[PDB]
């Protein structure tokens, strides 16, 4: 058998390589020490102090374009107007029976 | 529709089956071709002459012609793998296979 | 051969096909057929071999015979009707015969079987002009008889044509022969909306004839006819095999790549004809297609194969001739999705 | 051609159930017939007599298939008395399937075609009560 | 105008051009032999042009700059380690032998597309034809396996199909006592290491098998070292004979046109010197290959055309 | 909707044009300022919606989804940016190319005025997801789960196309508007069966559903990083949102037809979660879970009342936010690890007290700890479908006493105990991973906050 | 042991998945298999003609 | 540590002239890499 063992070229497998051994703080982006400073800056600064805080503010300060204080002062207004007159609070009907043509079934 | 013209059709059916068989010799597979086409001849003949269709008796020839090149061709092919060979068996094809 | 005399056939194989679509005359498209048949064998046996004889002569037998029996319903057409034009079948069976000889010519299912073992036989341009030239003229012939062919056989052969040309694509390696099984389901694909819409059958045509132009020319600017041949091109040209994964994922009909548009519009056109369990069967079996299409492209590109010491010599070179239509074959294949409605063309 | 199909379908499903059988004992023989010829051409397997024992064996096979399926689907559709159910074409299916899997002998395969068979009975009898087109004709 | 069908339709036919000594010359010998000295004499005298021995870096004389590449780029294999270490585990003497053959496939090509094109007549050493005689007594020492011959005898059989012999055939013929003189005379500490064995294998390959092949298609010159000094003797013999026998003769306009197509495009040439056969004495795995493809593109001027790279000073690239 | 996606189509061509070390920077810094862009979407009303165009609009249910999809990008760049290291130019240009094209499928996927459009979009999505899995995972299983993603997939959706062109065929309009204004009962039929079922099965594969789950633990497990994150994050919310939107014309068919999947989502959920507690794989563990959270999703779909349509928004918002956290969390102890077995690096929390923090703050989230949104979405799918019926109940407690078993579990038997004595390289965590966690994590907490903003249509 | 193995990694694969991939390997063997002879090749040819010649008329 | 990429072994299984070989393709053989396969005079005596 004088097969050589090895089944093909190939290069040895490398041993993972720790960025911290070359560059004390590190901040895990990237080897060089400026461009991962700046990632690290550039992450922080767009991530934290833009998004998350001021689209917050944003989202938290959104007008009221669903209309839920326009609701409350209608319903308050409408069941102001009814409990003077006298009116059954809502009624059952959406939509009033006069103007709806039953089917007559003469059955 | 005649008889003369169903024997004709006939023949042309037991031409085309002749080919379709494939006992061996390709040679076989171009005699049933041409009498495919001397079967086409006779009948489209037969129908022209028979209906006065003065102009479509350029037809037949035309068909002869261009049939006849053909067989030609097919001639010259069987030459090239009978070269490969020495025999014109059809088994012997059998290198390319789906 | 004399750069002259092959110009003079492939100008004589063209000039075939024009006469088969400009002509009104039955006996004139047979001649147009035979003109055809009569220049393209030469083209198939440019490199001379065993192997390239043997699909020259099994591809005349088989256009020989469909000729033949072209002609013959020709003549069964006439006898019942003294008509020559190019228009209503005007019988039974003789279209029924008519409709069988260009299914030969096409190349569709249960007349299939040549079109693997020619492909493979003949070089790589010779599959390229024979896989997308010699579709033309029986299509267009199909196109104008289109109202008479009876819509179950023709519905029948076509879906036939894609389970065979699905099935058979599986278990391939040479890239030929995949080749040829994609043009014989492609076909299918085609021929099955012939009976509702010849423009659908155009547009599937000129889709499938891009892509087949793309993809055989990058087999051959990367000169490989098996799939461990093509997966060594990484090694050279990384952006090659790259443009041909793309193109593959396009002919596997994913969107939004090109090759989704063809399938698409026949579908819709069968359900405006109440037509429902058909297309959903084709796209069923048009995923063996894309299966062996992604295999493909594991193979090529996606993955990285060993490579040998020799290749290293080639790295050092570059291909003296080059393909001014790649490009531009590449990107009509893969990136005209948006431009759809285009076809009102009437392509 | 299309004689074995008017046959079959003439005939009510809950009555004449030896009819329905002899119609698809008939059309099983047809197809078996076909399947044989299409293997014997594309394949010779050793010569006359092994050619026309597996004519033989394929033929007997599908009308057998035909037979249960037929009798099985007539049988419920009667017992049941709900016709143009597509539950009793599933049964006749499903039995059919399963003989087929006594026949080549593997309860996986007779399983399998039990399965199968009652689901393409039940779909046929679906587009037999809808009206589905499997080729239709071009409209628009 | 780069030489195509277009050119050969208009005007170019290369029978013109050939003038009765074009006669393309290979001359082999043994190891230590003085075959270049007779090769180079030849070629002066006869007014042809001379092509030095094929090496490891042949092919990267005659692309880019003609500076050869790093080893590891360009070959991947030495011969002072074949010379050294025989026998090594990672397959280095087929390795080197295949490379060897690539490198003879290229430099043939190269001279006959040199002799269509212009109508000299070129000389050469060692061919792709007797380059198996190596491979042989590498094959009977135990250097390598029956399946690299094998590999071999493929690659050669479907390259080597496509291409016609040489006009002439020169060998020199020298005791083998005599060459390991040479040998230690010549002062090559790797080459001092040459077995006995390993040179009579090699002159009994050549004896054996090249010269009755290459006789009844080639005209064959045996010469020995004495009458090989003097080269007026050999021009004399060239001069005289006249081949009829050959392949050559039958050749005609469009043959000439497609060995011409042939011969240029070299990627083609070697085509299949690549393969997809698996031994693992050439085999190189994907991350090897990459990582050494990558340093290749990483060359001054490699990562681009030839005239679209900018560091090396091509300029006006944005208008080309 | 242009302002969102001509930005986003401008992102690859400064990729291509960047500096070979400038790459990450430009691609972080642009995505996070159209993530800020799309946050403006926001602004719902009451009424119908936000029609931008002929071909672009907008919802309270399509606009939480664009949020995540836009936000999910810098992340992915992030955890990317680790193993990637060794890589080329060119690829890593690639691998950002694909991460580009698929957000903006994504978006262009979630405002899609019409079906058919919605569908090649929805498709479109599948080959940068397909590339990304074939071609940067590790293992050689990757090719093997890409088959599975794609085809399982295609299995489900070529029908839907037919059925769609079908519909046009016969209402005259795929158009969401339109479909709804102009909606009529389906008939209970044989043909209208297998409509719906055309129609809902394409949905039903990618959430996924039970029976059809195979292919995601595969595609979970063999992707790289970033692949998992948009997997479990958004590309399961496809199907989900699909189905909220095409469960418009199935009705009153939905009754009936639901049965089948509501039996097999609400047994799946117990039996996927069972599932869980014997797992000795963590990414096997997150898929899992994340297909229990989906069968609960399902179930809300199905059941079809405000209640659920709510609090399934809310569960898909959060489940995204919570299993994109778990993957990266998984992703860091293997970067360390390189085996991508849990029982193996144990007591980290020793070792890396921070991790260990975010891991517990994950699990929590996971294990619907209120008021965390994803308690909000589980108790209003839980309310809905006791109000469907009354039994449901046992399976819904089965499931969250199962959910915090194994949540607990996978915790507990990574950060807790005795460290492994012959793991030596565990390296202090980096400032990009728990910057990583806490984006992941802030928003699910600030959320909390504003419960209406993902609460869909139906609030 | 059931949720797991016996469902998961068993029959929910043998169902879906791994009968399909039978069935399309099986069906590509039985089409791709063909020796390359013309002669059976035309007699299916003249089957399929016959077939036809009496069924779609 | 490193990502995996496909092995001889692995690429030898595309080598084949079909894909899943059965016994009776068993024995087929790849297509020779050019497309050529190996090839594999008359005298009289005219006597009195
Ligand atoms: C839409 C439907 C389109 C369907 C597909 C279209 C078919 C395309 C193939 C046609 C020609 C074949 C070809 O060029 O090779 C394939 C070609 C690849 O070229 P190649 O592989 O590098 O060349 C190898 C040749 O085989 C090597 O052959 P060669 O170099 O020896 O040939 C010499 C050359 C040079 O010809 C000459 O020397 C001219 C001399 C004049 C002689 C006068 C004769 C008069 C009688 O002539 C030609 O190349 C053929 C041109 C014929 C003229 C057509 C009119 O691919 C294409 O051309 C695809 C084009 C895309 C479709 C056409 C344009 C879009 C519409
Ligand atoms: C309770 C009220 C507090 C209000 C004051 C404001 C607090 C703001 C905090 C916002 C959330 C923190 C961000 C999460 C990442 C952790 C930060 C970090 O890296 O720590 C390093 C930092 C420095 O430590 P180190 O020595 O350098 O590192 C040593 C190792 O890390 C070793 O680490 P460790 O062992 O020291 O662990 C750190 C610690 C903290 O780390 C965590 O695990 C934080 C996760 C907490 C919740 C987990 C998810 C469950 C879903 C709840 C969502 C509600 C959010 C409400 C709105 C939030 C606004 C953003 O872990 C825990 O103690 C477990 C907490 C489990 C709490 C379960 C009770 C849930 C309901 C509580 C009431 C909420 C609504 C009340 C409504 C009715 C009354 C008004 O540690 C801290 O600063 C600890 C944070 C203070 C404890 C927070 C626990 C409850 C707060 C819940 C959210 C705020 C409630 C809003 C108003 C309620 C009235
Ligand atoms: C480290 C230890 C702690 C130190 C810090 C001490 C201080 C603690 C205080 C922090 C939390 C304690 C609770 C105090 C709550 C006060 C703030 C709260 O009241 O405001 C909320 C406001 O918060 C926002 O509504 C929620 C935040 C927005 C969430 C969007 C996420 C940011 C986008 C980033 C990408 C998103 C990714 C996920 C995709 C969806 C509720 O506002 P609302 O009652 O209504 O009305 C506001 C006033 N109006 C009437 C004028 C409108
Ligand atoms: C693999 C993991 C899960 C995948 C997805 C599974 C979910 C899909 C299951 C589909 C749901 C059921 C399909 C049809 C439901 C209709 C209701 C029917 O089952 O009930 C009776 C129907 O009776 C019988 O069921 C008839 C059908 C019997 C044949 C069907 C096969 C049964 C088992 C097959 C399951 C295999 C599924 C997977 C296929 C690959 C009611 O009797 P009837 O009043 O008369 O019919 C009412 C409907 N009408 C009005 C339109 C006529
Ligand atoms: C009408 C016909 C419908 C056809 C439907 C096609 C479904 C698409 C999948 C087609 C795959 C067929 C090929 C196949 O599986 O071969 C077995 C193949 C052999 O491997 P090779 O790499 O080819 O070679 C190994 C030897 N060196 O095994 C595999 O690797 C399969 C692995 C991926 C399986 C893909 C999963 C597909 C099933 C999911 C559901 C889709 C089914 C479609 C119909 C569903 C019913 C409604
Ligand atoms: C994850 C993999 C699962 C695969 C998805 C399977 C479910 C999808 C259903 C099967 C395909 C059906 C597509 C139907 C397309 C919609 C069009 C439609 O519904 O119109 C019907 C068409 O209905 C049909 O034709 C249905 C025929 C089905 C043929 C193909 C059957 C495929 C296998 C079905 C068995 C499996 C059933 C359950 C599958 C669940 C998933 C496992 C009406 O037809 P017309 O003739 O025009 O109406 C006039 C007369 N009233
Ligand atoms: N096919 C081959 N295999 C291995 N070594 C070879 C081969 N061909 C030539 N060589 C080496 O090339 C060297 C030069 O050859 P040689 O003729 O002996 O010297 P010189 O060039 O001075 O005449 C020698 O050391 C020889 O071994």
């Amino acid at each position: 058998p004088p097969e050589p063992t090895i089944r093909l070229q190939e290069d040895p497998d490398p041993e993972d390589e720790n960025l911290y051994e070359k560059n004390p703080d590190s901040h895990g982006y990237d080897k060089d020490p400026i461009v991962d400073l700046w990632n690290m800056r550039v992450v922080f600064f767009f991530g934290f102090s833009i998004v998350l805080v001021l689209g917050s503010t944003f989202v938290a300060y959104l007008p009221d374009y669903r209309m839920q204080e326009w609701a409350r002062r209608e319903a308050e207004r409408l069941v102001k107007y009814r409990e003077a007159n006298g009116l059954p609070l809502m009624e059952s009907n959406c939509f009033d029976p006069n103007k709806i043509q039953l089917p007559e079934d003469e059955d | 529709m005649p008889l003369v013209y169903m024997n004709i059709i006939m023949a042309f059916a037991i031409a085309l089956a002749g080919l379709l068989m494939y006992r061996s010799h390709l040679m076989s597979s171009l005699l049933c071709l041409e009498g495919m086409m001397l079967s086409l001849f006779i009948m489209s003949t037969l129908i022209i002459l028979n209906t006065h269709f003065t102009l479509a008796n350029m037809m037949p020839i035309i068909l002869l012609v261009f049939a006849a090149c053909e067989a030609a061709l097919g001639l010259s092919l069987l030459v090239m793998v009978s070269n490969t060979y020495g025999t014109d068996y059809v088994q012997n094809l059998n290198l390319l296979q789906c | 051969m004399n750069p002259i005399i092959y110009t003079t056939l492939i100008m004589t194989v063209m000039s075939g096909t024009m006469l088969v679509m400009i002509s009104s005359h039955w006996l004139l498209i047979w001649i147009g057929f035979e003109m055809n048949l009569l220049a393209m064998i030469p083209v198939l046996m440019k490199n001379f071999n065993p192997r390239a004889t043997e699909a020259a002569t099994k591809y005349f037998l088989t256009q020989a015979t469909a000729s033949m029996m072209l002609m013959m319903a020709i003549i069964i057409n006439l006898l019942y009707s003294g008509q020559w034009t190019i228009t209503k079948m005007f019988n039974p069976v003789a279209m029924t015969m008519m409709t069988m000889a260009l299914a030969m010519k096409l190349g569709l299912s249960p007349f299939h079987f040549w079109v693997p073992e020619v492909t493979q036989g003949i070089s790589l341009q010779a599959g390229l002009l024979l896989l997308t030239w010699q579709k033309l003229a029986p299509l267009s012939v199909l196109c104008q008889i289109s109202q008479s062919i009876n819509p179950n056989l023709m519905l029948t052969m076509a879906m036939l044509s894609i389970l065979i040309g699905g099935w058979g694509g599986l278990n391939q390696t040479q890239l030929r022969k995949i080749m040829a099984y994609s043009s014989i389901a492609h076909m299918g694909w085609m021929t099955a909306v012939l009976p509702y819409n010849t423009t659908m059958t155009i547009l599937n045509l000129l889709i499938y004839i891009t892509m087949t132009l793309a993809m055989f020319m990058l087999l051959i600017h990367s000169s490989a006819t098996t799939t461990l041949s093509l997966s060594h091109t990484w090694n050279k040209m990384p952006v090659i095999t790259s443009l041909m994964m793309v193109t593959l994922l396009s002919m596997g009909g994913l969107p939004p790549l090109s090759g989704f548009m063809p399938k698409w519009m026949i579908i819709q056109e069968m359900t405006k004809n109440e037509s429902i369990i058909m297309p959903t069967l084709m796209a069923m079996t048009a995923l063996l297609n894309l299966y062996f299409y992604m295999r493909l492209a594991y193979s090529s590109s996606l993955t990285m194969f060993p490579s040998t010491n020799n290749m290293k010599m080639k790295w050092q070179f570059e291909h003296t001739k080059q393909m001014k239509l790649l490009p531009t074959m590449i990107v009509l294949s893969t990136l005209v999705l948006p431009m759809t409605p285009a076809l009102s063309s009437l392509n | 051609a299309k004689t074995l199909l008017h046959k079959y379908s003439d005939i009510p499903e809950g009555t004449e159930c030896h009819r329905k059988a002899y119609a698809s004992t008939s059309i099983g023989g047809a197809t078996g017939l076909i399947v044989s010829a299409y293997s014997i051409a594309l394949k010779p397997p050793a010569s006359f007599l092994e050619g026309v024992a597996r004519t033989g064996r394929y033929t007997f096979t599908s009308a057998a298939i035909g037979a249960i399926f037929g009798l099985t689907s007539c049988i419920s559709a009667q017992v049941r008395e709900k016709p143009d159910d597509p539950l009793n074409y599933f049964i006749g299916g499903c039995a059919g399937g399963l003989t087929l899997g006594a026949r080549t002998r593997s309860y996986g395969i007779g399983a399998a075609a039990c399965a199968y068979m009652g689901l393409t009975a039940a779909l046929v009898k679906m587009g037999q009560l809808e009206g589905w087109q499997v080729f239709a004709e071009p409209k628009v | 105008l780069q030489y195509g069908p277009l050119a050969f339709v208009l005007g170019e036919r290369t029978t013109r051009k050939l003038t009765e000594t074009s006669k393309v010359i290979t001359v082999d010998g043994n190891i230590c032999s003085g075959k270049g000295r007779l090769a180079r004499e030849i070629a002066e005298k006869l007014g042809l042009r001379h092509f030095p021995e094929a090496g490891i870096h042949y092919a990267d004389s005659t692309t880019g700059d003609g500076k050869p590449l790093d080893v590891q780029l360009s070959g991947n294999c030495s011969l002072e380690k074949f010379y050294d270490d025989p026998k090594s585990n990672d397959g280095n003497s087929y390795r080197l032998q295949s490379w060897l053959y690539a490198s003879r496939l290229l430099q043939y090509a190269d001279a006959l597309e040199h002799l269509l094109s212009t109508g000299q007549g070129v000389v050469l050493e060692r061919s792709i034809y007797s380059d198996f005689v190596f491979l042989e007594a590498m094959y009977r020492q135990g250097f390598i396996r029956k399946q690299c011959v094998e590999h071999y005898n493929e690659v050669k059989k479907v390259t080597a199909c496509e291409y016609l012999p040489p006009h002439v055939v020169v060998y020199v013929d020298v005791p083998v006592p005599e060459i390991q003189s040479r040998i230690q005379k010549k002062g090559n500490p790797h080459e001092m290491k040459i077995t006995a064995a390993y040179l009579q294998d090699i002159e009994n390959a050549y004896k054996k098998t090249f010269l009755p092949e290459m006789s009844e298609k080639c005209e064959v010159l045996q010469y020995s070292a004495r009458e090989a000094e003097d080269a007026e003797k050999v021009v004399e013999d060239i001069e005289y004979l006249k081949c009829d026998k050959g392949p050559w003769p039958d050749q005609d306009d469009r043959t000439f046109h497609r060995l011409r197509m042939l011969v240029q495009n070299k990627l083609e040439v070697l085509n299949y010197t690549t393969i997809p056969v698996y031994l693992p004495e050439i085999t190189i795995g994907a991350h090897q290959s990459d990582r050494v493809f990558q340093k290749f593109t990483e060359l001054p001027g490699r990562k681009y055309s030839p005239g679209y790279n900018e560091d090396v000073g091509d300029k006006w690239i944005w208008l080309k | 909707m242009l302002k969102i996606i001509i930005p986003t189509t401008m992102l690859l061509p400064m990729t291509w044009m960047s500096k070979h070390n400038m790459i990450w920077i430009n691609a972080t810094v642009h995505s996070l300022l159209i993530s800020l862009i799309s946050l403006s979407l926001l602004n719902q009303l009451g009424e119908n919606s936000l029609n931008f165009s002929l071909t672009f609009f907008s919802d309270s249910l399509s606009a939480p989804l664009l949020v995540l999809t836009t936000w999910l990008l810098p992340l992915m760049l992030m955890a990317s940016q680790s193993h990637l290291s060794k890589e080329t130019t060119t690829r890593k240009k690639l691998y950002i190319t694909m991460l580009i094209l698929l957000q903006l499928f994504l978006i262009m996927t979630f405002t899609a005025t019409e079906l058919i459009l919605f569908y090649i979009l929805f498709e479109a999505t599948l080959v940068p997801t397909l590339i990304i899995i074939t071609r940067w995972g590790n293992q050689t299983e990757r090719l093997n789960a890409g088959l599975y993603f794609l085809f399982y997939t295609l299995a489900g959706s070529l029908p839907l196309l037919v059925a769609l062109v079908y519909i046009q065929n016969t209402t005259g309009s795929l158009n969401f508007l339109i479909i709804h204004y102009w909606s009529h009962p389906l008939s209970n039929s044989w043909s209208n069966i297998f409509m719906w079922l055309a129609c809902i099965m394409a949905f039903m594969v990618k959430m996924p559903l039970y029976g059809l789950h195979l292919w995601l633990p595969k595609a979970h497990v063999e992707a790289p990083i970033a692949g998992s994150m948009v997997l479990a994050a958004v590309l399961l919310k496809l199907g989900g949102y699909g189905m909220m939107r095409i469960t418009t014309i199935l009705n009153p068919l939905t009754n009936y037809m639901a049965y089948p999947f509501l039996m097999l989502s609400m047994w799946g959920m117990i039996m996927t979660s069972s599932i869980c507690l014997r797992q000795t794989d963590l990414k096997s563990l997150i898929a899992y879970s994340s297909v229990s959270h989906m069968a609960l999703v399902i179930v809300a779909i199905m059941i079809q009342t405000p209640w659920s349509f709510m609090g399934a928004t809310a569960l898909m918002i959060a489940h995204g936010l919570t299993s994109s956290m778990l993957f990266c969390l998984a992703n860091t102890n293997y970067e360390r690890v390189h085996s991508r077995t849990m029982i193996l690096a144990r007591g980290l929390q020793t070792l890396l007290p921070l991790m260990a923090t975010w891991w517990l703050v994950a699990s929590l989230t996971n294990l619907a700890l209120p008021p965390s949104i994803n308690l909000i979405g589980e108790l209003f799918i839980i309310t809905a479908s006791f109000s469907w019926s009354n039994i449901t109940i046992i399976l819904m407690g089965m499931n969250m006493m199962i959910t915090a078993l194994y949540s607990l579990y996978m915790l507990i038997t990574t950060q807790r105990g005795k460290y492994t004595h012959h793991i030596n390289n565990i390296k202090p965590s980096f400032t990009r991973e728990n910057a990583l966690m806490a984006l992941h994590i802030l928003p699910l907490l600030l959320l909390t906050l504003n419960p209406k903003m993902i609460l869909g249509p139906l609030y | 042991k059931s949720a797991s193995s016996l469902l998961d990694l068993i029959w929910l694969e043998t169902i879906l998945p791994k009968t399909t991939s039978f069935i399309q390997m099986k069906m590509s063997i039985m089409v791709s298999n063909q020796k390359g002879l013309i002669k059976l090749y035309f007699l299916s040819f003249l089957i399929t003609i016959m077939i036809s010649m009496t069924l779609f008329n | 540590a490193r990502q995996w990429q496909p092995d001889v072994e692995w690429a030898e299984q595309f080598g084949g002239a079909v894909m899943y070989p059965t016994k009776e393709t068993a024995h087929w053989k790849p297509p020779p890499w050019n497309d050529v396969d190996p090839p594999k005079n008359l005298t009289l005596n005219f006597g009195p």
